[PDB]
């Protein structure tokens, strides 16, 4: 479950880039580490 | 002439990164000091015709996002003004010169001369490579193209040479006022990759190097200096961090304008008048 969906578009000298963070809540019994990997396969985002 | 020097770093440095990184040879000379897998990785990545990643050049400020795994931003620094001439007078001139030009060409029999053909009219001829003419050789420039006395030369008939040179625009007559300023351009390598970062530093420096002996910064843009930044992350709160070092360079150049006279004197004349007071 994720709540707080936020792109945080960012605009720099350097160019443009997203820092966007979420909170997730886990199911049970389970022990998720540092820097683990998410992808939503239903959520599409679009970009240029 | 006003100048620009980000916009020529970005001409310079484009052409010549391209033509190391498409040179493996060079690359494996420039990073012959790192570490062994670094070098190797470096050149297996970005480097070679083959390769399947890029590095790219930019100025600073676009809109979109950026190749951030290789990137050489180009920043626009600080200048003064240096050095003056007495009543701003840079130099002078009796016909109006462009840039400075090196072509190849070829020489050609014609009626018993051998010429060059420049691309453009000669508004000076600076040197014809490789040759020192006597005066029996009786050379000659004429419009956009050198000419050279066939007689005792026939064995140079197709003779291939570089004609160093420079344009004319016009036949006029002025002052070249203007003054001398130091300029600093900053360029930074950002990548993701620490070791990334410290291969693009190392192949900048020889990039710039090489670039002190080309045309453009001999008759300008003289006198480049060189200044070094830490490595320090540049954007710290992405997934991961970007880094990369700074160089400064500095030039010393000239800013001036053709101040063109059209006042002429062809013939003064004289006269005795007479006072009976």
């Amino acid at each position: 479950a994720i709540q707080s969906q936020e792109k945080g578009t960012n605009q720099l000298d350097i160019g443009i880039l997203d820092t966007g963070t979420a909170i997730g809540t886990t199911q049970l019994e389970k022990r998720i580490s540092y820097r683990d990997r998410f992808t939503v396969p239903e959520v599409l985002m679009p970009q240029q | 002439a006003i100048t620009s020097v980000d916009s020529y770093l970005l001409s310079e440095i484009k052409p010549r990164l391209n033509t190391v990184l498409e040179n493996c040879y060079i690359i494996d000379e420039v990073l012959k000091d790192f570490d062994y897998q670094t070098r190797e990785s470096f050149k297996e990545a970005f480097c070679g015709k083959n390769a399947q990643h890029e590095v790219t050049v930019g100025f600073n400020f676009p809109k979109f996002k950026n190749n951030y795994e290789a990137h050489y931003l180009i920043q626009l620094g600080q200048g003064q003004e240096t050095k003056n001439s007495l009543g701003s007078i840079q130099s002078s001139y009796f016909e109006a010169t462009g840039d400075t030009l090196v072509e190849s060409s070829t020489a050609i029999r014609e009626d018993d001369k051998l010429v060059f053909t420049v691309s453009k009219p000669i508004g000076e001829l600076i040197k014809v490579e490789d040759i020192e003419f006597a005066k029996y050789d009786n050379l000659q420039v004429e419009g956009n193209k050198v000419s050279f006395k066939y007689q005792t030369n026939e064995d140079y008939e197709n003779y291939n040479a570089n004609i160093i040179f420079t344009e004319k625009k016009n036949d006029s007559k002025g002052l070249v006022k203007g003054f001398t300023v130091e300029e600093q351009v900053t360029v930074v390598g950002l990548s993701f990759n620490v070791d990334v970062a410290r291969c693009l530093d190392a192949v900048l420096k020889m990039i710039l190097i090489s670039m002190r002996d080309s045309i453009e910064e001999q008759q300008t843009f003289q006198l480049q200096n060189l200044s070094f930044g830490d490595i320090a992350p540049i954007i710290e709160d992405g997934d991961s961090m970007i880094f990369g070092r700074p160089t400064i360079i500095k030039y010393t150049s000239s800013l001036d304008l053709d101040y063109t006279i059209t006042q002429d004197i062809n013939k003064l004349t004289f006269k005795e008048r007479k006072d009976w007071k």
